[PDB]
């Protein structure tokens, strides 16, 4: 029973990247997927995230319209679509299955000492 | 009925609903909410002044929230005295204040002669009632006497012959005064005062009455929350603790840990551990757990949402509850349906298991047990045996399937 982060990368401005939060050992046909990020030594802060139904998403101010969250049952696997990504999108990205979406943002993951996460960081080659 | 002020929260305000309209002055540093509570911070403008109107033996009740010392400043907190409630006039009149653990009354007539009367709860036990936890407080004064009660009973009584005439016409200050630290606060909820000398009996009544709400309550005495990181507490094993078993869906029993550095003064037990439990709705519009609600009961297993199960089909009186992912299983139950099976104030609440909602068939209530292996063990657990036993009066506050979810608070640091 694992839930792992993959598909960060680095890139440039402008540029998109697709995040995947993929479960092992259960299925997501009752899970709401949140995802978080954290920037060195800055506040962790809840990013997106999307109803067990998959029909309702929540995204954090500054990501609305650039960041897309999906999640396919099929699969096990959910999606963070990173479009136009900014300089201050950089951080390490972590998923969590939440029984709902309500609350998520304040929810206290000690991704720090236990999570795994995936890089994201971007940055102009000029 | 006797009463002369009446604080009560309207339109995001307090205002006196006594019928006497004395002027209430609510400056911008008192966090206030509408469930009455209003807090008293270090900020020169956490600030309330009440103009008593001039045309009107007496008592003050009020429900206080006083965050715990701070492990490292036990010395101001033993020593440094400050005000919280203030009514002077012409160098007369009364106070009510802090230092530590000792909340205190004092009167002053108008020769400037003064008597006091406090109450001082334990600052060493394992767990504490009264530490970060809302409690109520009645201060009667008469000829003689100046009385504390606590919860509806008597804690203090000092003869006051001496004492004699007192001036309470004077501006009443809320405010926070004295060599205070600056993250010291106080909640406050339900500020009343009384033209008479309230009996215990009418005190205990006021106790039930403003106790009694549709939702239940956490550990520190606020309205219990759905979506809300929460650890639990179990009243008939108080320093005990519920831990996912490392490889095993189950939860086992553990001691908790307790303050380990070096202080003559002071004790508890820790109450941030264990399993960060949440609790879901199960739905059929605020995030306020009722009474008779049904529920989910989850837990965070890194950064998945586990949830709390019961087999369907066990054979004896008590069964190990089961732990596991969020998945539809025909083979366990996984709703719960959240009671209050005391009649008196309490904090504490109770978790049924029941095949459906519309079904009066009942499986068991949720509580802690000790179980054999191969040797001996507490697990977290189902029981039966809690059915019959929640219906006898007086309610039994000590029973094992009484528990209280603790939130992290600012009020308590260890």
């Amino acid at each position: 029973v694992q839930l792992v982060e993959s598909g960060g990368g680095l890139v440039q401005p402008g540029e998109s990247l697709r995040l995947s939060c993929g479960a092992s050992g259960m299925s997501l046909d009752y899970y709401a997927i949140a995802w978080y990020r954290q920037a060195p030594g800055k506040e962790r802060e809840g990013v997106s995230c999307i109803s067990v139904s998959g029909s309702s998403a929540q995204y954090l101010d500054s990501v609305r319209g650039r960041f897309i969250i999906s999640k396919d049952n099929t699969k096990s696997t959910a999606y963070l679509q990173m479009n136009s990504l900014k300089p201050e999108d950089t951080a390490v990205y972590y998923c969590a299955a939440l029984a709902d979406c309500a609350g998520y943002a304040s929810l206290t993951f000690d991704f720090d000492s236990w999570g795994q996460g995936t890089q994201v960081a971007v940055s102009s080659a000029h | 009925n006797n009463i002369i002020l009446n604080l009560r929260y309207k339109d995001n305000n307090l205002i006196d609903l006594s019928g006497y309209g004395a002027k209430v002055e609510v400056y911008d540093g008192v966090e206030l909410n509408d469930k009455n509570q209003f807090k008293l911070t270090s900020s020169a403008n956490s600030k309330i002044r009440v103009t008593q109107n001039q045309n009107i033996d007496f008592s003050v009740s009020f429900w206080i929230r006083i965050p715990k010392y701070k492990n490292d400043g036990i010395q101001n907190y033993i020593h440094n005295e400050y005000t919280i409630i203030n009514c002077m006039k012409n160098n007369s009149g009364w106070k009510i204040s802090i230092r530590g653990n000792r909340i205190i009354w004092t009167l002053i007539d108008i020769n400037g002669k003064t008597k006091s009367v406090f109450f001082e709860y334990n600052i060493r036990e394992d767990i504490s009632e009264y530490i970060n936890r809302w409690f109520f407080v009645t201060i009667t004064n008469n000829l003689n006497n100046a009385k504390i009660y606590i919860n509806g009973k008597l804690e203090s009584n000092t003869d006051i012959k001496d004492i004699r005439e007192v001036i309470a016409n004077g501006e009443i200050i809320f405010k926070l005064d004295g060599d205070i630290d600056r993250t010291q606060f106080i909640w406050m909820k339900y500020f009343s005062i009384f033209n008479t000398e309230l009996s215990q009996s009418n005190i205990e009544e006021r106790y039930k009455i403003q106790s009694y709400s549709e939702y239940l309550k956490d550990f520190w005495g606020n309205p219990l929350m759905y979506n809300k990181e929460y650890y639990m507490f179990n009243a008939g094993n108080k320093n005990s603790y519920i831990k996912l078993k490392k490889d095993s869906p189950v939860g086992e029993i553990l001691t908790r840990s307790k303050y380990n550095q070096n202080s003559k003064y002071i004790n508890y037990r820790d109450l941030y551990i264990g399993e960060k439990f949440i609790i879901r709705r199960k739905s059929n519009n605020d995030d306020i757990v009722r009474k008779e609600d049904y529920i989910y009961l989850d837990f965070f297993n890194l950064n998945q949402e586990w949830r709390v199960y019961t087999y369907k089909y066990f054979k004896k009186e008590e069964e190990k509850l089961f732990l596991a992912p969020i998945s539809d299983s025909d083979e366990f139950y996984n709703t719960i349906q959240i009671k209050e099976y005391d009649e008196q104030p309490t904090y504490s609440c109770q978790l049924l298991f029941k095949k459906d909602e519309e079904s009066t068939d009942e499986i068991g209530l949720i509580g802690i047990h000790r179980f054999y292996e191969s040797e001996y063990k507490d697990y977290f657990c189902i029981s039966k045996w809690y059915l019959k036993e929640v219906k006898r009066k007086p309610y039994n506050l000590k029973l094992g399937c009484n528990w209280q979810f603790i939130p992290k608070d600012e009020g308590w640091t260890e």
